[PDB]
């Protein structure tokens, strides 16, 4: 095996898909959503490689 | 008398369309090779569910009461068919000792076989499922697979712990079982898995 | 947010971009519309039977019209222009539209104008105290309308009565029918009238020369229940008109989602109301209206 599937996620909409509350709320976490996307990101470039 | 509840008593646990797919579902089923208590009309429990099924050549079976007391004292479910209509009642009826038929009413409705029925009665729910199919057998329940379809909805939070019919037929009673049901392309369900 | 640049520049919190290819965004199309969808409204509540009856009961022995298992138009009442009171109390009567109920009590009688005051929470009175009594907590609705001409006739109509004499005040929705002779006095009656033995009902003088004050107005009070049981009566729910091919805010039965509805191919059974993905996601729906 040498490749995966590139998935990528958007944290927001995953948790919070398309509501303005649960978005608000999410904000406090800080950058929880921030390195996960980062983190698939890096797994994804890595696969091209 | 008893017999063996082979694969009947599946029912869709809900009213979701599925299609080519095995779908695992935990509620009230029949279980799978279990004893069905066979009659040629008693008082009989309503533990958490029933599953019913009746062979008529002549549809003697006419219907069912549900209750707990069901003398005139309380709210008691009364369900009749006769020869054209259905009629679904939930008055503290006065019944007889041993009621039959001949050759405070809170809600009221009217509208070589085998019929099937699932009763069961949940968050005051009560939710009625059947299925009708042709046979060629005098003995006993057919082996082989069939799903029943929902009919009624009835909202009457009404207490049941006990239930009899009025005209042969078969009772088992349901338990909160895990089921796998598989769903063909047309979203019937045509084989199941007691877990 | 002036160009994709600056976003890029935000995103990497820096001024000096590397040569590269940088996910700054989300691109999410915006539903342009709200779909509502619920099922042709059928089986209305008997509010005709208890507004548009011929025939009104007494206040000391008022009706009781119980409704359950229907649709409550309260629109019909509340618009209507034919009502000279409309009281709600712990309710708003457009809100009752949108909401359920186990059981609803109409309970219709018949008082004079001036005593209409005393159909409320917390009242004292003849009609308060000895016919009917609300609760301090009631939550519903009175409706009171005059009805001269229909329960006024020339040379008096007695045929609507009242308690005059008891011996407590009523608990509230307690209906008491005795006709008992009222004990005055220290002396037992035994059923027969005279000295401090009086007869505890007496007839309402309608005719149609009469006050307003003394005219004869018709009550419905609605009471509204919630038990251990299902709501059976509930508002109408008033639906919309159905968009396809279009990013849309939608709104089945019981279920909501953003989507874009398209004509499918599916096949779903007679009961079935909405499809299902592997991901236990809902893929399509039956609309209520037109299946
Ligand atoms: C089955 O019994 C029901 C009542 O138990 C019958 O329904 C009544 O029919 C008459 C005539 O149409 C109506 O006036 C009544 O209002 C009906 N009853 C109810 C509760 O609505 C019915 O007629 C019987 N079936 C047949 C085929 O005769
Ligand atoms: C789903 O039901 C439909 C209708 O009964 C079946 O479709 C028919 O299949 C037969 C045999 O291939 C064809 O001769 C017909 O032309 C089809 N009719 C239509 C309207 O498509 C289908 O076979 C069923 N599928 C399953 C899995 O049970
Ligand atoms: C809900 O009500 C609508 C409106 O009366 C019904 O729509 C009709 O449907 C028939 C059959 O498809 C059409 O021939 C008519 O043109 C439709 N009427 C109108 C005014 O557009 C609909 O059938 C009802 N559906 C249910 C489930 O009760
Ligand atoms: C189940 O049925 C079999 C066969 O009739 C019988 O031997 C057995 O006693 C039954 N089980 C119970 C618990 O009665
Ligand atoms: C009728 O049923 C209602 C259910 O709330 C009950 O309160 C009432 O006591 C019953 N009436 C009679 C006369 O039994
Ligand atoms: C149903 O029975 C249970 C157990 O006896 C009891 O707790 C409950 O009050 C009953 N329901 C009604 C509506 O009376
Ligand atoms: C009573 O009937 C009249 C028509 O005769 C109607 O205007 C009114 O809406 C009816 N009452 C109710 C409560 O619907």
């Amino acid at each position: 095996p040498v490749s995966m599937t590139k998935t990528s996620v958007d944290c927001t909409m995953y948790i919070c898909g398309d509501s303005t509350e649960c978005s608000n709320l999410l904000l406090q976490y800080g950058s929880f959503c921030t390195q996960l996307n980062r983190a698939l990101t890096g797994i994804a470039v890595e696969q091209d490689k | 008398a008893y017999t063996n509840s082979f694969t009947r008593g599946v029912y869709y646990p809900d009213k979701v369309f599925r299609s080519s797919v095995l779908h695992s579902t935990q509620d009230l089923f029949l279980p799978f090779f279990s004893n069905v208590t066979w009659f040629h009309n008693p008082v009989l429990p309503f533990n958490d569910g029933v599953y019913f099924a009746s062979t008529e050549k002549s549809n003697i079976i006419r219907g069912w009461i549900f209750g707990t007391t069901l003398d005139s004292k309380t709210q008691s479910l009364l369900i009749v068919n006769n020869a054209t209509n259905v009629v679904i009642k939930v008055c503290e009826f006065q019944f007889c000792n041993d009621p039959f038929l001949g050759v405070n009413c809170t809600f009221e409705y009217v509208s070589k076989n085998l019929r099937e029925f699932v009763f069961k009665n949940i968050d005051g729910y009560f939710k009625i499922y059947s299925k009708h199919t042709p046979i060629n057998l005098v003995r006993d329940l057919p082996q082989g697979f069939s799903a029943l379809e929902p009919l009624v909805d009835l909202p009457i939070g009404i207490n049941i712990t006990r239930f009899q019919t009025l005209l042969a037929y078969y009772v088992g009673y349901l338990q909160p079982r895990t089921f796998l049901l598989k769903y063909n392309e047309n979203g019937t369900i045509t084989d199941a898995v007691d877990c | 947010a002036l160009d994709p640049l600056s976003e890029t520049k935000c995103t990497l919190k820096s001024f000096t971009v590397e040569k590269g290819i940088y996910q700054t965004s989300n691109f999410r199309v915006q539903p342009t519309e709200s779909i509502v969808r619920f099922p042709n409204i059928t089986n209305l509540c008997p509010f005709g039977e208890v507004f548009n009856a011929t025939r009104f009961a007494s206040v000391y022995a008022w009706n009781r019209k119980r409704i359950s298992n229907c649709v409550a138009d309260y629109s019909v009442l509340y618009n209507s222009a034919s009502f000279s009171t409309f009281k709600c109390y712990g309710v708003s009567p457009t809100k009752l539209n949108d909401l359920c109920f186990t059981n609803v009590y109409a309970d219709s009688f018949v008082i004079r104008g001036d005593e209409v005051r005393q159909i409320a929470p917390g009242q004292t009175g003849k009609i308060a105290d000895y016919n009917y009594k609300l609760p301090d907590d009631f939550t519903g609705c009175v409706i009171a309308w005059n009805s001269n001409n229909l329960d006024s006739k020339v040379g008096g109509n007695y045929n609507y009565l009242y308690r005059l004499f008891r011996k407590s005040n009523l608990k509230p929705f307690e209906r008491d029918i005795s006709t008992e002779i009222y004990q005055a006095g220290s002396t037992p009656c035994n059923g027969v009238e005279g000295f401090n033995c009086y007869f505890p009902l007496q007839s309402y003088g309608f005719q149609p020369t009469n006050g307003v004050g003394y005219q004869p107005y018709r009550v419905v009070v609605l009471s509204f229940e919630l038990l251990h049981a299902p709501a059976t009566v509930c508002g109408p729910k008033k639906s919309t008109n159905l968009v396809k091919n279009k990013c849309v805010n939608f709104n089945f039965n019981g279920l909501t989602g953003t989507g874009v509805l398209t004509e499918s191919n599916k096949k779903f059974l007679p009961f079935q109301q909405f499809g299902r993905d592997i991901a236990d996601t809902t893929d399509a729906v039956r609309d209520p209206q037109t299946l």
